[PDB]
RNA sequence: UUUCUCGU
């Protein structure tokens, strides 16, 4: 049948409905609060609720509950039972410190791989070889109590977790007793419900799988906290640069997290809302150490003004909530008793103390606002915030409308006059006074400065004609996606239980499903769209030019808990999916053509957009306020004012303004399984209910996401206005929630005056003003949202000063475990997963050791230790793994399966290994091509078993170990198979059963089947002829000599199967497929077992891609004399393709081809790096040289002189897609017809048409400055922005060698890889030797190096079979260019 | 000519009046009804009058004394407090100071209370 | 003179159009929406025109 | 001279602009559920006469 | 020169017709047939100069 | 167990 699969990590919602009902219904009294939901759940219960309370455990403790021997408690009080575990015996305790111990070992021992190839290719300077690692595992022998109890509280609550999952998956509707794992605990954990009961402290509660899994990564984080705070210690005790920056000795850490879970348990749940201001608090001491005398103090009153309200707030809250429920009993005396304050001031102490006066320190605190967990959050209570928020009269002043009005009007033509170079055409060029018609006339326009308020309140009257176009065809990639919408008004019903919901409503359900159509019945995007059969290509466009979205009977928005927020509210909202596509249209032209004219939207990384904006007295200053509810400050009046210039420009009726026409009249309703509203008798829709705290109408707001992008030029004109008005300049950073300001103005400073209180000043006036308009807007923001500064600047809650980063690294790795970012479990995702966030460490921290020994820790508990416990198949992919370490055991001459596994773990993971980060991601981010990376990965590791120098190339040896690898790597059958087709999908594949299949390859074929089977005839088409498809574009391009991945990648994507497999990969991501349109949330055996074949296949690669007899039986092995990675790794790809030639997609992996040294001699012909500050320790200081972007080579083309306006976004890429394909493939003998079908088909013009729009390029090599979307485009370093202003590099004696060796021609070779490898190179010699050196220089090695001269292709593309991709695929082509748009693209 | 300058000094005066009107103007929201059931109209109208009738509860709004000090351009004792150049500190928030800078007396560093 | 002042009148009749205009799109709000009245209000646009346009010819 | 006959003759439409926008406000605010019928179906003779007219010539 | 003063007379009585509308726009907004046919009159011939306008690119495309 | 839930 069907399995159901629950996940590890919460990723979800804690809901403070369903444990309320629960709790309601178990103990037969309002539970958590006295609302409809509790009286529902008693009611009418639910069918899970039934079982979990009929078991026999069940009754015995309520019985026990009923008799008062135990009393009822809350999730939050058995919390704070938890992590204060005091349950500990010596037997476990002893054994979970030998477990530790063992896997710290463990992971220096893999660790000591990867430093000894680090150091021995640096040429600086038993188990253990490097005397690093010695003392590093001789000062880490012994973990603390503090750690082993962590890890300790992890282990039995992750135990308790995977037996109750695996249970899950044997069989359905299980539940998990466990009073076992957890010394004096008892846990009686399901899938709907988990009870906690504590016999030794006579305590019970009832909680949800959502909180239990929050429980459960409170630990993993704090396990991870101190994991990482202890390797810094002990790697900084040895050498103090080596570690991270950060420094704690962490029983600060632990009495901190007690102290807030003590917080929480005193506050229950309310206690989030004091929880929530740490990250605040950590700001306030940070403003203290930087900021000046002024600004310091305001903030830290204002901010113990916040905290302490907040703090009344929530015993308030929790007094009320808690008087009439079973609870009542429960508030602790010190709540009344007000000695909570020295516990909070405790708190706050400890937090200061962990800070230590110190930036690093206080920066990296940020994940204690994360550690202590997440709120039950209250439907009912946010939104009647909401309500009270956005039910109210805003009144205006007309001017105010006006100036903001004119102010967007100034954007939009200051937008196009920089762009199109000319005014937009507007209709009322008669309502301009001579000045104004003279800046029409001619296409300029004034400067702020030289702008007035008379000249705003004249722009405000303006009416424009079209200028951008609305794509006719329904952008399918754009619509689709994995997210959930609502059902309509008279179906909203069905998104509660069948026995919470009153009998009529059930009659009236059953009803009305008849009297609807199976797609709007459904609640998720792929089945509204899949079961949409009557769904017609130019359905949006007709709606949006209809108005149809207007009074429509059928509207209703459902809003749900948010995720994974600790931010109390934030209840974010579904709507139906016509609605929806209206919305998400809109949002998709906003970005695509107006949010050009508002750089500052910042739609993007936080360092550099903090680089470039970094990039008789002027005064300067800096406001920094929260935008989270200003969306709710917006109505018709001040929004859709300015949404009509946006009408205008694109000639469309309500487009942009759709939301306060609309939303105003629909009922504004709760939706969640346990959150139902109170109907009564003979009423069956929302406009005759009555509104409780459930729902409400008459919004008169925005809602969170849809028209952010709107809101936010909105508010950037809104800025503009204020600069008008005040006289200062500018520097918005607005991004999401967060907006960030830097006002300058120049003043006559008065005598007796230092730059201060003097910037106080202007931000006083600043605010004042900002204050003033905003009021007047609309908006009330408050000095809880806003606050000011001088010279320190905050945005994406990151810290930096004078140039120098402060990361969260801590926070970004807090959750990292066993199946992370998985689907299915997946291994080889979990196995990146955890890579990709342990990089963050060396990434952000600056601790190459730090993040790779935590990698290893967590790789090695992954591989050994938590495989056994497959949720999924119990033992299969232990027992594979067991198969590679002895294959690998007996490949090479590995003594133990202790050492195969160390191997198999440093081993490269593109063949089948268990290294996810290379080498090459420890000095450089992108890199050309990854096979030459993976090789000389692989080469390095096994110099570790194979003494090899590292700096003398790599002259044969002895040893046969690396001979033998690389032969075999060599020598294989080849199996070619859709190999074009491959190609195409990923440049950089090798076939042949010779790497690792990734899930999107294997879930194609039954994406494809179950698409087939579909009402929509645009899927069903596109699936029924995808394996055609498929062989048709395989086979396009099979006589063309000389291959070109990349371009071949370019065909594919003007083709119009690029967008049909787009959506094919994102529905091959789903949990289930086959079970799409099956109306189940539960994974078919057939997932199942497809997921665990291909499971078990890539783990039980290394197998195949190393037999154990070398393939050819002859003592004739890869010959190391005088060898080339390169050379290597293109013969590897060119066998492997069965392909004569593979050109453009081999590059040489610069840590190899680039040697290290320190010290100039006769002859320099390296990159010289040095050091501009004169000082050891680097690391922290920022220099005075910009910082090494690291951009790819800009190509060279000529823009053709057309109206760009005119075309369609989607139009222009395939325009841009056609000049490169005409670029690359110059050369065809069949490419005037290939190309004239392929505009006919594509386009509605012909080659000759189209030529003219195709910007020609002038780079005569397009192996050297394509831009295709597979390539990368920035090879910046390892190290951040800020590190790398540390450095001067220069490249003039490679130049010369270049010259004098193959000159005058292109290379293979990338140079800002190059640079980018120096400058971490530097960073992590300074890491290694607690000395940053005076100058580096990296000498080549010419054998590696090759010329990619364009080649000349030869052979025929077949016209026939692209003919065929493009009639089959029709029904994904973007807009055609008609004659009545081509023929305005040459008029003035 | 100056007579035509006498004759259109008039129309002069009269149009710079109505810019006052206009600029005086004040436009309200298109919010609820009272009791709910319908839309109100965006109602727009002369600027004292609407203070009068934000006054006489004529509409409903969460905000009275604020709102009417910005509609009438006066400077508020809510956007003094908001805009202080010194912000003082809530009872509760001076005695959470007096022990976060004060040496610890009671040096109740214990978890088993409160 | 006479030039000059009649420019500034020019600039207060503009300014009488920009603030009715913005009272214009300010005051259709959802109430002329649910009436079907806003496309009265604000005028007639090209995508309209077109819709008119091909009905008229097909 | 002809620079103060183009100068009234570009206030005339101003001011019959302000006069359009003056109809269209007063047509719309007084009424309440009265005229909002006579706009309805003055866009539908409208959009008639206008595809009749399209259609001609 | 008398054409200059009939033009401001007329430009003044449509102006003093202005500020009435303004009272009275006000004052029913406080507390109709020939405004809502000149009202329609003005849509329409805006959409029928856009649509000219348009037919203006479809004539260059018929060419 | 109105597809456990899972917005932009």
């Amino acid at each position: 049948a069907n399995v159901y699969l629950t996940d590890s990590y919460l990723k979800g919602v804690i809901s403070f409905s369903e444990c309320n009902a629960l709790g309601s219904y178990i103990f037969n009294g309002p539970y958590l609060k006295n609302d409809y939901t509790n009286l529902i759940s008693r009611q009418n219960p639910l069918i899970e609720h039934m079982n979990l309370k009929k078991l026999n455990i069940t009754q015995s403790l309520i019985s026990k509950y009923h008799k008062g021997e135990i009393k009822l408690e809350e999730p939050t009080y058995f919390q704070s039972l938890l992590m204060t575990y005091k349950s500990m015996t010596s037997s476990e305790q002893i054994a979970t410190t030998n477990l530790l111990k063992k896997i710290i070992r463990r992971a220096i021992e893999i660790s000591d791989v990867k430093v000894y190839a680090i150091l021995n290719k640096l040429g600086l300077k038993d188990t253990i070889k490097t005397t690093l690692l010695k003392k590093l595992m001789c000062s880490m022998q012994h973990p603390p109590s503090w750690l082993i109890h962590w890890f300790n509280l992890y282990t039995k609550l992750n135990n308790i977790l995977t037996q109750y999952r695996s249970n899950e998956v044997k069989n359905h509707g299980f539940t998990l007793i466990d009073n076992q794992t957890l010394s004096g605990f008892q846990f009686i954990l399901n899938q709907y419900g988990c009870i906690v009961y504590h016999k030794e402290l006579k305590r019970i509660t009832v909680t949800t799988y959502n909180q239990f899994l929050t429980w459960k990564d409170i630990s993993l984080s704090r396990l991870n906290v101190c994991l990482i705070t202890w390797i810094s210690n002990c790697l900084n005790t040895l050498n103090k640069s080596l570690g991270l920056r950060c420094g704690f000795n962490n029983v600060i850490l632990t009495q901190l997290f007690l102290y807030g879970d003590c917080i929480l348990k005193l506050f229950h749940n309310e206690g989030f809302y004091i929880i929530k201001e740490v990250e605040g608090f950590i700001m306030s001491l940070i403003l203290n150490i930087t900021e000046e005398d002024q600004f310091r103090k305001r903030f830290y009153n204002s901010m113990l003004n916040n905290i302490t309200d907040a703090a009344n707030k929530a015993q308030k809250n929790l007094l009320s909530r808690v008087c009439h429920t079973l609870l009542d009993k429960t508030v602790s005396d010190n709540i009344i008793n007000g000695r909570w304050i020295i516990l909070l001031s405790k708190f706050l102490k400890l937090i200061k103390l962990a800070g230590d006066n110190n930036l690093n320190n206080l920066s990296e605190l940020y994940f204690l606002f994360r550690i202590f967990g997440h709120p039950m959050v209250d439907e009912r209570q946010a939104m009647d915030a909401v309500k009270i928020n956005c039910n109210e009269t805003k009144f205006y002043l007309l001017s105010s409308l006006s100036m903001l009005r004119g102010a967007f009007i100034y954007r939009i033509i200051k937008g196009f006059v920089n762009n199109y170079n000319r005014w937009p055409t507007l209709r009322n060029a008669i309502v301009l006074p001579l000045r104004w018609l003279t800046y029409y006339k001619l296409n300029t326009y004034p400067s702020l400065l030289e702008l007035t308020e008379r000249d705003l309140i004249v722009l405000s009257g303006l009416r424009f004609y079209r200028e951008f176009r609305l794509p006719k065809k329904v952008d399918l990639e754009m619509i689709i996606n994995d997210k959930a919408i609502s059902p309509p008004k008279n179906l909203i019903w069905t998104s509660f239980p069948r026995n919470y919901m009153p009998s009529h409503i059930q009659n009236y359900i059953e009803h009305e499903k008849l009297k609807f159509s199976e797609s709007d019945k459904s609640r998720r995007v792929l089945e509204y769209y899949l079961r949409d059969n009557k769904f017609n290509e130019c359905d949006l466009y007709n709606c949006v030019v209809n108005q149809s979205y207007l009074n429509n009977p059928n509207h209703v928005v459902s809003l749900t808990g948010k995720e994974r927020e600790l931010s109390v509210g934030r209840m974010f909202a579904m709507q139906p999916g016509m609605f929806r596509q209206v919305q998400i249209l809109a949002e998709k032209m906003i970005a695509e053509n107006i949010l050009q004219f508002f750089p500052e939207s910042l739609t993007r990384e936080l360092q550099k957009i903090l680089e470039l904006k970094a990039g008789n007295y002027i005064s300067k200053c800096s406001i920094i306020t929260d935008l989270s509810k200003f969306n709710q400050a917006f109505r018709y009046e001040t929004s859709c004012i300015c949404s009509d210039v946006l009408d205008e420009l694109h000639g469309v009726q309500s487009l942009f303004s759709w939301l306060h026409l609309t939303i105003p009249h629909v009922t504004i309703i709760c939706t969640y399984r346990h959150a139902p509203p109170y109907i009564g008798d003979h009423i069956v829709d929302l406009n005759n209910v009555d509104e409780q705290s459930g729902l409400y109408r008459y919004h008169m707001g925005g809602i969170e996401g849809w028209c952010q992008k709107l809101w936010t030029i909105e508010a950037i004109s809104l800025l503009d206005l204020i600069s008008l008005k005040g006289k200062f300049s500018i520097t918005a950073l607005i991004n999401g929630d967060n907006q960030s300001i830097d006002i300058s103005k120049p003043i006559r400073l008065m005598e007796g005056q230092t730059h201060a209180q003097a910037d106080y000043l202007l931000a006083l006036n600043s605010l004042k003003l900002l204050y003033k308009e905003y009021a007047g807007i609309g908006h009330k923001l408050k000095g809880t949202e806003t606050y000011i500064s001088r010279d320190m600047q905050f945005m994406s809650k990151t810290i930096q000063h004078n140039g120098v980063y402060y990361p969260a690294s801590i926070k970004k790795v807090l959750r990292v475990g066993p199946w992370i970012n998985t689907i299915l479990d997946d291994f080889k995702v979990s196995l990146e997963s955890i890579g990709s966030l342990t990089q963050e460490l060396e990434y952000r921290g600056e601790s190459l050791l730090c993040s790779l020994i935590f990698r290893n820790v967590w790789l090695y508990n992954q591989i050994a230790l938590q495989l056994k416990n497959h949720a999924l198949c119990n033992n299969k992919l232990y027992l594979d793994i067991l198969k590679v370490l002895k294959h690998l055991k007996t490949f090479f001459n590995l003594d133990n399966i202790d050492t195969a596994l160390t191997l198999y773990m440093n081993l490269p993971m593109l063949f089948g290994g268990g290294d996810p980060n290379l080498l090459y991601r420890s000095f450089y981010r992108r890199t050309p091509d990854f096979l030459t990376e993976a090789i000389v990965h692989s080469v390095f590791i096994l110099s570790y078993y194979t003494n090899h120098d590292l700096k003398d190339k790599l002259q044969d040896l002895s040893d046969d170990r690396l001979n033998k690898f690389l032969t075999c790597i060599i020598t294989f059958d080849k199996n070619p198979n859709a190999e074009f087709v491959t190609l195409m999908r990923d440049p950089q594949a090798l076939g042949s059963e010779r790497q690792a299949k990734i899930t999107s390859e294997i879930n194609r074929l039954a994406v494809t089947e179950v698409l087939s089977t579909a009402p929509n005839k645009i899927f069903s088409k596109s699936a029924q002829h995808y394996t055609t498809t498929e062989i048709d574009l395989n086979d396009i391009m099979q006589n063309i000599e000389p291959t070109y991945p990349h371009g071949l990648r370019v065909v594919y994507e003007s083709l119009p199967f690029y967008k049909a497999e787009k959506i094919v990969n994102l529905i091959s991501g789903t949990k289930s497929i086959t079970n799409i349109l099956e109306k189940t949330s539960a994974i078919d055996l057939t997932d199942i077992d497809r997921a665990t074949e291909m499971m078990r296949k890539n783990i039980t690669l290394l197998i195949r891609i190393l037999p154990l007899d070398c393939n050819r039986d002859k003592r004739e092995i890869l010959s190391m004399e005088n060898l080339s990675i390169t050379e290597l790794s293109k013969y590897v790809r060119e066998r492997s393709w069965s392909l004569s030639n593979i050109v453009g997609v081999t590059s040489p992996s610069i840590m190899y081809t680039m040697d290290i040294k320190y010290t100039t001699s006769t002859i320099s012909s390296g990159i010289i790096i040095e050091k501009y500050n004169v000082n050891s320790l680097t690391r922290g200081e920022r220099g005075p040289t910009k910082p090494w972007v690291g951009s790819s080579t800009q190509e060279k083309k000529t823009m053709p002189v057309y109206n760009r306006q005119v075309l369609t976004k989607k139009q222009r890429d395939q325009i841009d897609l056609l000049a490169k394909l005409d670029w690359v493939y110059a050369s065809i003998d069949n490419k005037d017809e290939f190309m004239e079908e392929l505009s006919i088909g594509t386009l509605g013009l012909t080659y000759e048409k189209a030529k003219k729009l195709f910007p020609q390029y002038l780079s005569v090599n397009y192996l050297h400055r394509l831009t295709v979307s597979s390539r990368p485009c920035e090879f910046p370093a390892s190290i951040p922005a800020y590190r790398t202003t540390n450095y001067h590099f220069d490249t003039s004696p490679i130049n010369r060698i270049l010259t004098e060796k193959y000159g005058d021609e292109d290379i293979d070779i990338v140079f800002q890889n190059c640079i980018s490898f120096g400058l971490s190179l530097m960073s992590v010699v300074e890491q290694f030797t607690n000395v940053c050196p005076n100058r580096i220089i990296l000498i080549p090695k010419l054998n590696e190096i090759h010329l990619m001269k364009p080649p000349i292709f030869t052979g025929d593309v077949d016209i026939h079979k692209l003919k065929q991709v493009i009639q089959k695929q029709h029904m994904f082509l973007p807009d055609k260019i008609s004659l009545t748009q081509y023929v305005e693209l040459f008029l003035s | 000519n100056d007579n035509i300058t006498a004759r259109l000094d008039r129309i002069d005066e009269k149009l710079s009046e109505i810019l006052g009107m206009l600029h005086t103007l004040v436009v309200a929201s298109a919010g609820p009804t009272s009791a709910r059931d319908g839309i109100r109209d965006a109602m727009v109208g002369l600027r004292e009058e609407m203070i009068e009738k934000i006054r006489t509860e004529a509409l409903m709004t969460n905000d009275r004394l604020e709102a009417m000090a910005r509609l009438r351009n006066e400077e508020s004792e809510k956007m003094a407090k908001d805009t202080s150049d010194e912000v003082s500190l809530n009872p509760t928030s001076e005695k959470l100071n007096n022990l976060l800078e004060g040496n610890d007396s009671d040096n109740d560093l214990s978890l088993e209370d409160f | 003179n006479i030039t000059a002042r009649l420019d500034r009148i020019d600039e207060k009749l503009s300014e009488i159009l920009g603030m009715l205009h913005t009272l214009v799109v300010a005051s259709a709000g959802p109430t002329s929406a649910r009436d079907g009245i806003r496309d009265a209000m604000v005028g007639l646009r090209e995508e309209m025109i077109e819709k008119i346009r091909t009905e008229a010819l097909m």
